[PDB]
């Protein structure tokens, strides 16, 4: 499927993405697409953080999501 | 755009309040408001309540509020005078926010304290050395200080 | 190049006929303590002839030689007199952003056009007999000098949380949620008042179709429109002596190293008004660090500072006085974190973490890695 990612600065990102696929593989995508590292990697669908280890599926992504990515550090 | 904006935000928060955290003007100032958060359950802070001051600038909402602490917390990120390093507040400060939202990243951020930013080192050490001791130090002083 | 052509203006601006100085001498007494009272008292009373021949400064009971230095110490104390916040003529642009502009609320007094000319006369005086100042205003402020245009970009050097708020209005679009109208409210003196941008400003509301307007407006009042009689004055004494037609050969940049020359930041007040916490002053990455600063450029220096604090502009009175985003926050020096992490840097509260290295090579290296992106002057 097909995923839109919107940065903080209003940045779109289209990723070709699955359901199946884990986040570790969309955080390497978005890497490989922007040299953003996965951990410095903050994405948000409905509210929810995505976490390493996990799958888009069990955020109950689906075709033609909306992430919101904040690259942003703490202090 | 400094007062009519004051006023829309108190009749905000008047008409569908968060229910834990609140806002009001002392007496009749628009200028300078107090807070009263509640400790989320899910952290440390769980019972306590927390007041806070928030002085509008006159240059709002192009220039963000300045908030403090008024009950001390053993927190990594409050300093002894209550003073909070917030990006909100500083750095991603647009326009479309509210008062309600920095109320909201604030009960957030009660319940994941940064240790990486260390406005009280000696909280933060005991953070990143022992977890437990770190929670039984912050149950302590809610305890003490909150009620 | 920069520097060789600023040098061929400067010769051909000081070449002019209309700026040669005479050769009569002009005696001008001033005691140290009251160096601001004495200076209006003189300055603002001499003609435009007197004013144009050599210029003697004698302390009073101080008596020596080398009169260079006595005129050049002159200048700097009147020079951290007159533009000092405390005296209610000119202010910092933010509290943790030292900028020098014009204040608005130095109308309360009753005759600010005296002591705004006596401001120009003594930038002009400064100018005309190749004297510096040590202030650092703000480039708007030098772009109104030379008249030319002032745009939105001009407010990030007055303040970057306004100028980020404008563009993001300027970028996004507005709804009516926002209570945003042709108005802006002025708190002086406690009393605030509302001040129409334009007629009935205060009953239109800002939609998508005159963001535009409103940005244009809200620009020309905080930069132009707030300082309008104060500025007049004091351009009009700037002009008594430069004509026009003589500063309107430079930019806001060579304007600004004409009047307070190529700036410099200085080691020894850094080292004097600095803490630190679990260092000791005579430890190794101490030492190294100190002589490292000591053997560096002023743009490295000025990269370093920015990294740190936040910004690059100190103070008017150095580091003694600097602010953080609470309050006082003077420079710290830290230990913090592992060998091979680069040392990191907290703007809010001046701090500097520089873990313990083990030799002065690897801490150049390290701290001239870590502040690559950063850039200053």
């Amino acid at each position: 499927m097909q995923i839109f990612v919107k940065t903080l600065t209003g940045k779109t990102i289209t990723l070709e993405v699955e359901s199946s696929d884990t986040i570790d593989n969309v955080k390497s995508k978005i890497q490989d697409k922007e040299g953003i590292p996965p951990d410095q990697q903050r994405l948000i669908f409905a509210g929810k953080q995505l976490e390493d280890g996990r799958t888009l599926s069990d955020y109950n992504i689906q075709k033609e999501s909306t992430l919101h990515l904040v690259l942003r550090l703490r202090g | 755009m400094a007062l009519k904006r004051i006023n829309r935000e108190l009749a905000d928060l008047g008409k569908d309040p968060p229910s834990s955290s609140s806002a009001g003007p002392v007496g009749d100032d628009l200028f300078h408001w107090q807070a009263t958060i509640m400790g989320p359950a899910d952290s440390p802070y769980a019972g306590g309540v927390f007041f806070l001051s928030i002085h509008f600038p006159t240059d709002y909402p192009f220039k963000p509020p300045k908030v403090n602490f008024t009950t001390r917390i053993y927190h990594p990120n409050i300093n002894s005078n209550g003073s909070i390093c917030l990006d909100i507040l500083r750095d991603q400060w647009s326009p479309a926010l509210t008062i309600s939202k920095v109320l909201l990243s604030i009960s957030s951020l009660l319940t994941d304290p940064n240790p990486d930013d260390p406005l009280v080192p000696e909280i933060a050490h005991v953070y990143k050395t022992d977890r437990s001791r770190y929670e039984l130090s912050a149950r302590e002083w809610t305890r003490k200080y909150a009620i | 190049s920069h520097m060789d052509e600023y040098q061929r203006k400067i010769a051909y601006m000081y070449d002019r006929p209309e700026m040669a100085v005479n050769d009569a001498q002009l005696q001008l007494k001033v005691s140290r303590a009251t160096t601001f009272e004495d200076a209006y008292d003189i300055i603002s009373k001499l003609s435009v002839s007197d004013m144009k021949k050599k210029l003697l400064i004698r302390f009073r009971n101080e008596d020596g030689l080398d009169y260079g230095g006595v005129s050049r110490e002159f200048f700097y104390i009147l020079s951290h007199a007159i533009f000092n916040p405390g005296y209610s003529l000119f202010e910092y642009a933010t509290d943790d952003n030292y900028g020098l502009q014009i204040s608005p609320l130095s109308s309360v007094n009753p005759d600010f056009r005296s002591y705004f000319r006596f401001v120009g006369r003594v930038m002009g005086l400064a100018i005309y007999h190749r004297r510096y100042l040590d202030v650092q205003f703000v480039l708007p402020f030098y772009k109104r000098i030379l008249q030319k245009p002032l745009c939105l970009e001009d407010v990030k050097d007055v303040d970057e949380v306004y100028y980020e708020s404008l563009k993001w209005i300027k970028n996004n679009d507005v709804d009516e949620s926002l209570c945003l109208n042709f108005s802006v409210e002025e708190n002086r003196f406690g009393e605030s008042v509302t001040v129409d941008l334009i007629p009935n400003g205060r009953n239109i509301a800002v939609n998508n179709q005159n963001k535009m307007n409103y940005l244009k407006a809200l620009t020309e009042h905080k930069l132009v429109t707030s300082t309008e009689e104060q500025f007049n004055a004091l351009k009009g004494g700037l002009n008594e002596l430069i004509p026009d037609s003589v500063l309107q050969i430079f930019n806001e940049n060579e304007l600004d190293t004409l009047l307070n020359g190529k700036r410099d930041i200085d080691v020894q007040d850094w080292k004097r008004f600095t803490d630190y916490r679990s260092y000791t002053e005579t430890d190794d990455i101490v030492i190294w660090f100190w002589e490292l600063l000591s053997e560096w450029s002023p743009e490295k220096k000025a990269k370093l500072l920015q990294f740190a604090t936040g910004t690059s502009r100190l103070p008017l009175s150095g580091f003694k006085d600097m602010h953080g985003s609470d309050g006082p926050r003077k420079f710290t020096i830290e230990k913090v974190g592992h060998i091979s992490q680069l040392p990191k840097a907290h703007t809010c509260f001046n701090r500097l973490d520089i873990p313990p290295y083990n030799s002065k090579e690897e801490l150049e290296q390290k701290l001239t890695i870590a502040i690559q992106e950063t850039a200053g002057f």
